[PDB]
């Protein structure tokens, strides 16, 4: 599923991301935009043989099990395939664990590159 | 447990040295001279120099992802003529030296995603005629040089998302006859510019290649690439820009 901007903002708000760990809704929308282009099925393979999955590009090294990743920890207790669904529940649930792990949203490299420190509330305006 | 490389792990059979996640103060001196796979990801490496990998002439896979590298030296990869995979993702690279990849004629995958690149040197990829995958996404790229990709005739995957592009030079993708996947979203294409026309027609002509990621089995997203003003790029035709162009 490719979400529209306002459609995803609404869904992330419903799933409790607004102000989660101090991060406004706009952070989460912007993060999805530059990580996956709002596309729930995007994946990207990494050098260490892990893969980043789904709308928030959650990795198979630490967070989900894809059955093909060396030294995986599966801290979300979830097949990575569950993070490719059109329903964002599982990625949100796992994103909540990631953003709780100490470094906040810094895990999300495209967020850190394009969203961090900007007027992120622009991503939910007009909705 | 590496006999000759302290605090790294080894598979002498597979000619592998894994130092991933070990705090390194420099690249270890005891690496076997016949090592093929060297993993240095997340070791905290801050610099490399012309002599860092000297003598590691059998390397086919080198992983420097998630380090603190800000620049490279022109000769850092000199000896590594059989390299097939280079991981340089998620460092802090601000630039690349002229000729930095010229000895890597067998390179298959080059990961440069998640750096701070603003520009690419003249002809930096020209020697890489067997390259199948190039990741340049999530950098700060202001432009692509004319003909940057012209020698990349075997390339299948080019990732350019999340950069600062306002256009691509005319015919930028002409020579990429093996391309399967390109990422273009997250840029700021200025669709008032005449250069747009090459890009919009390309996307119309190559719409199955334009994707939101680099993996397999992902349906195309040709309308996911948008002008800085919100318009979908591929809807912009010569007639759209009749006034400007």
């Amino acid at each position: 599923k490719v979400f529209g901007r306002c459609e995803l903002a609404a869904a992330m708000k419903r799933h409790g991301l607004d102000n989660y760990r101090g991060y406004s809704l706009g952070n989460w929308v912007c993060a999805a935009k530059f990580e996956s282009n709002f596309n729930t099925q995007a994946t990207n393979r990494n050098t260490d043989g892990s893969t980043d999955y789904g709308i928030l590009q959650i990795n198979s090294r630490w967070w989900c099990n894809d059955g093909r990743t060396p030294g995986s920890r599966n801290l979300c207790n979830i097949p990575c395939s569950a993070l490719l669904s059109s329903d964002i529940t599982a990625s949100v649930n796992c994103a909540k664990k990631i953003v709780s792990d100490g470094n906040g949203m810094n895990a999300w490299v495209a967020w850190r590159n394009r969203c961090k420190g900007t007027d992120v509330q622009a991503w939910i305006r007009g909705c | 447990t590496c006999e000759t490389v302290t605090g790294c792990t080894c598979n002498e059979g597979k000619k592998e040295v894994d130092c991933q996640g070990k705090s390194l103060d420099s690249v270890p001196s005891g690496i076997p001279a016949d090592t093929e796979k060297l993993d240095l990801q997340s070791t905290g490496l801050a610099t490399l120099s012309d002599a860092t990998f000297r003598g590691l002439t059998k390397l086919t896979w080198l992983n420097l992802d998630y380090n603190q590298l800000q620049t490279l030296s022109a000769g850092v990869f000199d000896d590594l003529t059989e390299l097939g995979t280079l991981g340089l993702a998620n460092n802090q690279l601000a630039s690349l030296p002229l000729g930095v990849f010229d000895h890597l004629t067998q390179l298959d995958k080059l990961y440069l995603g998640g750096n701070q690149l603003k520009s690419l040197p003249s002809g930096v990829f020209d020697r890489l005629t067997k390259l199948k995958e190039l990741r340049l996404n999530t950098n700060q790229l202001q432009s692509i040089p004319a003909g940057a990709f012209d020698k990349l005739t075997n390339l299948q995957t080019l990732s350019l998302s999340t950069n600062q592009l306002q256009s691509v030079p005319h015919g930028a993708f002409d020579r990429l006859g093996k391309l399967q996947t390109i990422t273009l979203f997250g840029n700021q294409f200025d669709c008032s510019r005449c250069e747009t026309l090459y890009l919009s027609q390309w996307i119309r002509e190559n719409s199955n290649k334009v994707k939101d990621g680099t993996g397999q089995n992902l349906h195309e997203s040709p309308d996911g690439v948008t002008c800085s003003d919100g318009k979908v790029v591929r809807t912009v035709t010569n007639e759209t820009l009749k006034y400007e162009c």
